[PDB]
Formats: C-alpha cells, structure tokens, sequence
RNA sequence: UCCCAUUAGCUUGUUGGUGAGGUAACGGCUCACAAGGCGACGAUGGGUAGGGGAACUGAGAGGUUUAUCCCCCACACUG
RNA sequence: GGUUUAAAGGGUGCGUAGGUUGUUCGGUAAGUCAGCGGUGAACCUGAGCGCUCAACGUUCAGCCUGCCGUUGAAACUGCCGGGCUUGAGUUCAGUGGCGGCAGGCGGAAUUCGUGGUGUAGCGGUGAAAUGCAUAGAUAUCACGAGGAACUCCGAUGCGAAGGCAGCUUGCCAUACUGCGACUGACACUGAAGCACGAAGGCGUGGGUAUCAAACAGGAUUAGAUACCCUGGUAGUCCACGCAGUAAACGAUGAUUACUAGGAGUUUGCCAAGCUUCCACAGCGAAAGCGUUAAGUAAUCCACCUGGGGAG
RNA sequence: CACUAGGGUAAACCCGGUGACUGGGGCUAAGUCGUAACAAGGUAGCCGUACCGGAAGGUGCGGCUGGAAA
C-alpha cells in the first residue's frame, strides 16, 4: 500500500496498448 | 421433475426390498435415475436453466457414487440394476 | 476424520491450555492403550472408561502443580501421521527431551513406551512424543 | 512463570556485560536530536540473570541506566554445572534460539548476544543457534527465555508425581 | 542410474506361436500363422555425460568432481 | 521456510487419475519388527611399529550403519471376509427466502407528435457564450405514441461464485431443524477435463426514450487534445451466438475436530442454524486475528524463492 | 544375383550466419515540453475494458478502498 508499486506497473499496461494500438491495422 | 411421495413410494416398492427402505443402494439409484430423466425433460424447454443445469451434474455424480458402492460390495446388484433401468450409454 | 489419535493430543493440548480438569474423547482400543501408558507414567491424574451405545468415551481427569499451577504435561506431539508414516528399529529409538520425556510406539509386543522397547529390542510404528 | 529473584545484595557478585551501543535519533524543528542506548546483562556465574536496557545522552551514563534496570530485573535459571539439562528452542520477535547439551570439554560455541548472555548465567558446555534476525534486544530476550523454559531432571520428576522416570 | 511434456503417443520382426537354420550358448538371432507389445509408475523424440570406489566438503542430511590411485566399459585418422 | 498487508490462494464449482480413510471381530503377511547366514584393494577412526621428528609408509583392532537369502512376531498401515451406527446419504414433517428460467399485468417520471391558452424569454455557469425562440419557445391543459427503470418498504436475506429488488402465476432448484423410518463408511480432496462466469467488446436480426466513448461547438488558461456548458454517434435494451477478463477482494482454497468472555441481530422452538462489532489464551514484524481465527491439530489441491528486462 | 560402406540426385526438416530497411529495451548525463502520481497533490486513487490524444494522459461503463471530508 505504497502506490508507487502499482504506478510501476500502470505506466506498463499503458506503454504496452499504446503498442498494440499503434500495430493494428498494419500488415 | 414430477415427484410426489406415491411416486417414491412406487419407485421404493419396486426397487429394493419392502416399501419403507427407501435408503437401499437400489432405491437411491432409481430414484435418481427418474429424476435425472425428468429434468433433462424441464432443461430442454428451459434451456437457459444454469441452475437446474449442475444440480443434474450434482444428481449424476450421486447415481455415479452409488454405482461404484454396488461395484466395492456386490457386482451381481449392480448389473442386474444397470440392467433394470437402462442406464449405461 | 483423518487422524484419531492427532485429534486425541489435540484434544488434550486444548484442555491443558484452557486450564480444564476433565477431558472427554471418543473411545478407540490404541487411545485407550496410549490413556494406559500416560497414566502409567504420570502425566495425568486418572481416567475412565464409559460403555454407551456408541464406541465409548474416554474421560480424563488432567493432573495439575498445585504448588506452580503447571500442568503434568508441557508438549504433545504427532510423530507418524497419515501423509508421512514413520517406523524405527529398536537400535534407532528417538529419546525425547534427552530422556526425560516418553515416546509413544506401537510394536509387536503391544503398545508401550520407547524405554521397554528398547529393553525388549522390538521396534514399530512411532505414534507420539510427549514430554 | 519466571522464577525471580529479589535485589541480590547478599549475591552481589553480577558481574555487567554490554551487548550493543546505538546512537538513536529523534528529530525536531531545530535539528536532530541523539542519544544512547545500551544493552546490559548482569550474571552472578549462576542461575541469576538479569537483563536491562540503559538510554541516556552519554555512553557511560546509559550504561549505569542498563546496569541498574538489569539488577531490577532478575530471574534463576535451573542450570546443573556448567550445562543444560536437555535442548530447548526459543522465539522472540524476529530472533529464533535454540541451545543443545554438549559434552563436558566442549565450551560455547556461540559467539555475540548468546555468548553474553551464556557467560552471564554460567553455562559452559553447550552449542547454541540463531535462526532469526540478529537483533541484541530480541537474541539476548529469546536466549533468556529459552533458559526460562528448561527443567532439571528433579522438576520433571516433581510435577510428573514420580521419582525416577530412568535417568 | 541427468534435464526438456515450449517432446503424447510409439511400434510391423513389432509382440506371441509352429517349424527350420545358425551360434560356445538360449533367443525374431535369421527365415517361412495370430494381432499383439510398450505407454502420465513418462513410451517416443531432443539435449548432455563414460560409470563406480576414492578425493574434497559439511555436525549430519547432503553437495562437487572422478587430476594423480584401483575396478568396469568404449576406442586406436574416419567408415 | 512460507502465501491478509513484504513474493506467493486458482474467479467459482463439478469431477477423472492420484493421495488420505469412523468403530469392531477374524484371517493373511505386502509394508513394519526381530533372529541367523552370505556379501560388501586402497583411503578414512582408536592402538602400535618404521621414517633422527613430521609429512608419510605399514600392521592390527574397531566401521561396515547397504544388498541378498532364510526363519519367526502380529500392535499399526495394506488386502480379504463379517458386524455396528455416530460420519455420509435416502425418506417423512415443519419453516423460509431480491435463488433460477418462462409467460402475463401495473403506476410515477422522461422523450416525441397534434390541438387549445399566452408572449419576451428560456436554458446554463464561479461569470458567460454556444443552443432553442414572433415562420410563436419556456410555461399550462388535453389527445396520441414509444422505450427504459422500478420511490417508500430497505438494512436484512438468498445463491458455488459472478450476482439477485414493481406485482403476479407456472415450472424447477435448494438451505436449515427435527424423525423414534431406511442403507450401513457408501467419506474428504482433487493434476487433467467440463460447466458457469460483472462491466466493456464482436457477429446476425429487432428496438432505439434517457444517458453517453468518439466527434463538433462555447468557455477557462501562457496553451487545454481536459476538468465546466450546449449538442451528439456507437453503446446502454431484447433474442441467439462468440469472447473468458476484474481491486472476479475477506487482497485470507476446501474439509474435520477442539478452545474464553461481553454487545447487538434474522429465523423454527432456553436453544440451535446464521449474520455484524469489542475482545482471554494463543498467534503475528507490526497493524492486527481471535469460535465466521490469521489459535490448537490432521488430509488433499494451488502458488512463492531479490528488483528491472517482462507477463 | 542379393547384402553394403561410399557416391550422386532431388525434396522436406532441424541447426547456424548474414541482409537494404524497420522496431522495443537497459544504462549515463542532462538539452526540450509539460505536470501525471505522492496532501482531498489542487478533477480522490486504483482494477478491467473500449475509444481518442506531442507525451505524461483524458473520457465512457462496471468494480474496489489499498480514500479524505462527512
Ligand atoms: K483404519
Ligand atoms: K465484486
Ligand atoms: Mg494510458
Ligand atoms: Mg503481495
Ligand atoms: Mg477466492
Ligand atoms: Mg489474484
Ligand atoms: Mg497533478
Ligand atoms: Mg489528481
Ligand atoms: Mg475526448
Ligand atoms: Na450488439
């Protein structure tokens, strides 16, 4: 009950999408 | 599942001696087995019956136990009942 | 159930902590014979056996340290559980509390304690420690 | 359940030992603000033993405190010559002991918080674990309470109703 | 008597029989009916390694390696 | 050695293999115990002897504490046969529920259209503007139409979990208590596997009132891709089918037995079966848990082994 | 005449390497743009999912307290 444990791994959840949604639609 | 007390007591008389036993191995499965027939009956109207649906499953793994009890103590019981009701499929 | 005699020695750990006099257990022959070896020894004031309709009850009166209020008995332990079943030689007898405690084993003569096992060089299944 | 013992001014042979000095801090709106904590166990080479915690501005006036407040606070230990009568494992915050009966020309094989406390009380045969945390508060409290828990051969016979339960 | 299930099916002389041949010797070892055999108690495949006693190490359990020493196995530029 | 909060309980069940198995009688001898016999250089351990000592060399006593064979024992585990009723299940009775599926019915509110009265604004904000309005708004009355959600009761109760709240009926399921009934250990857990599984999302077809991602406009700001305001499309609703995730939480797996007090509370008769808060022993690093344990013990499953890289 | 080491052929597999170009990550300093989190961090925070933005992020729907204030 830190905070920054879980902000460590909001950054993650949001760098990892962005890439996902930067792939679609490209083939 | 149309089950009254006359139609327990029918199943208990015609499966395992007199009609007051209604805790033989014989008398469980029958009853089980009729009640199984009846709400495979009731779920295909009421196909969204997901609560209906698992208490089928819970009353075929009672029949199963049961099953394999008459296996551990006597065989001949048991085929002569798997025969009487038609179950194996 | 899974272990009558650990549910035995937790019964009367329970009893001792809380500061009971009297303990009632469900009867069985090897607890009866285990209540035998502990009176033997001393770790409890007396004990009775009741024959009703079912198996039986086994009743304990503990003993306590009227000059220290400290109870006969300071730890029970199960050695042999039904996971993990231990045996030992006669050769290979634990000793508990570096002698000053008993060992509960069940061997081919009987049910006694480590010390005639080893006086009667017979080894067995090792049920408890206490001490 | 501890023994204790009254201000021993007949047994006046407590020889002090020191475990630790810390230099705690406290801070304030000028600054910081230090003082000095001190471990202290006193032992007559015998059963008695006692154990203080001594806290002052000044390294020798912490450990008179400890000094003092470990005389206060006094226990017996059953020990029979220079040894234990049987093993014992001990537990007290994050520290875990656990002392075991040696032969007689074995010594102590322990070394720190266990050594202070064994020299205090007398013992001198015996191997002596740590498990835990390395704390001095927590060792030396769990050592001292594992030679608490012990019995000799005459108070096993006492509270079982027996006399010689062959030993 | 080592790891991998991010290896689950493998097997057609393969499992058994009859007979014959062959061998120091029994045997699908080889050659002319039946469909069996092995498999989550790990078959098959892939990777790695000569194996033990020693030796070292630790209170013990155990762990490391087989340099010198002894025993067994394999090999002699590659088939 | 651990798993409430440091890493660590699977979202929840059912269930295959496997693991564990109430009490009692009688066999058997697989596990277990005991006796006897065989087998197991050098090095390593006490005692010597020789290296002027020592390393070392050598002799002898003490290790064989594994494997194999053969004789006995029967307490416990296993296997076989029989018995018992406490566990478990079936029956009967009583009582209870937002438990599930399906069909019918209802009122308040909101939106749109038509008509009547009436005219200078309504709406919105910290203040405004965008917006709607003399080609007739807001407001008010009536007619008509359609979709969605169920005020008070209402904080408790039910369900394996997710979840479940207008009324009513049909068909199911199930919990708890007792029985003077029945069977007689028929049990627990459970890797695979199967089923169910909030919201959001996807496909086909209906429906489309409110709200509202994206988007458009107006503001606030140094800028405002936001917070505020006015619009607004998927979506939000229904049927069928996918998908299989959550702070799916009590951050606490399931069974069994035992161990203090207080204060409330639901249900059928003081007492279960629940559902909530202080709090003994005990546990814990502490915060704290404490009969609904994170205490005392037994069985089985899941998971952890410094952080990042990296799910 | 069979048997076969070895040779050629083709395939397909496995193990490696290199390649115009094109993507993350770690570490070091600190150039640039902001201020997302830590206090009710100045719009409580976080979980899942969807859409969208120079970036931290924003918004919708459901959930949680590991949130004040009340
Ligand atoms: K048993
Ligand atoms: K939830
Ligand atoms: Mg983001
Ligand atoms: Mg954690
Ligand atoms: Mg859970
Ligand atoms: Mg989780
Ligand atoms: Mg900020
Ligand atoms: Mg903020
Ligand atoms: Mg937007
Ligand atoms: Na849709």
């Amino acid at each position: 009950p830190n905070g920054k444990k879980r902000k460590r791994h909001k950054m993650a959840t949001h760098k990892r999408k962005k890439r996902l949604k930067k792939n679609r639609h490209k083939k | 599942m149309y089950l009254d007390s006359a139609k327990k007591a029918e199943l208990f008389e015609k499966y395992g001696k007199s009609v007051k036993d209604t805790g033989s191995p014989e008398s469980q499965i029958a009853l089980f087995t009729f009640r199984i027939a009846h709400l495979t009956e009731h779920l295909r109207q009421n196909k969204k019956d997901f609560a209906t649906e698992r208490s089928l499953k819970m009353l075929v793994g009672k029949r199963r136990r049961m099953l394999d009890y008459l296996i551990k103590v006597d065989i001949e019981r048991y085929r002569a009942i798997i025969k009487e009701l038609g179950i194996r499929r | 159930m899974t272990d009558p005699i650990a549910d035995y020695l937790t019964r009367l750990r329970n009893a001792i902590m809380a500061g009971h006099r009297v303990v009632s257990v469900p009867a069985s022959n090897i607890k009866k014979e285990i209540t035998k070896i502990l009176f033997d020894k001393g770790y409890i004031l007396n004990y009775k056996f009741e024959e009703n309709d079912s198996q039986g009850i086994i009743k304990v009166a503990l003993k306590y340290d009227l000059a220290h209020k400290v109870n006969a008995i300071k730890k029970l332990k199960r050695v042999s559980r039904p996971g993990l079943r231990k045996y030992v030689g006669y050769r290979d007898m634990p000793r508990v509390l570096n002698g000053l405690g008993i060992a509960i084993v069940s061997t081919p003569r009987g049910v006694m304690t480590d010390k005639e096992a080893r006086e009667l060089k017979v080894g067995g299944e090792v049920l408890c420690y206490v001490y | 359940i501890v023994y204790n013992r009254v201000k021993s001014t007949n047994d006046l042979e407590l020889k002090d030992r020191l475990v630790a000095i810390n230099r705690v801090t406290k801070v304030t709106k000028g600054g910081r603000t230090f003082t000095f904590a001190a471990i202290v166990v006193v032992g007559n080479e015998d059963g008695v033993i006692g154990w203080g915690l001594g806290k002052a501005g000044e390294v020798p006036a912490a450990i008179a405190k400890g000094v003092e407040a470990a005389k206060k606070n006094l226990i017996r230990v059953p020990v029979h010559n220079g040894t234990i009568p049987h093993e014992q494992a001990a537990s007290y915050g994050g520290a875990s002991v656990f002392l075991k009966p040696a032969t007689t020309g074995t010594g102590v094989k322990a070394g720190g918080a266990m050594r202070a406390v064994l020299d205090s009380v007398g013992v001198t045969d015996v191997l002596a674990k740590s498990k835990g945390s390395s704390n001095p508060h927590n060792l030396v409290k769990a050592t001292i309470q594992a030679l608490a828990e012990m019995r000799s051969p005459l108070m096993v016979a006492q509270n079982r109703g027996i006399s010689v339960e062959k030993v």
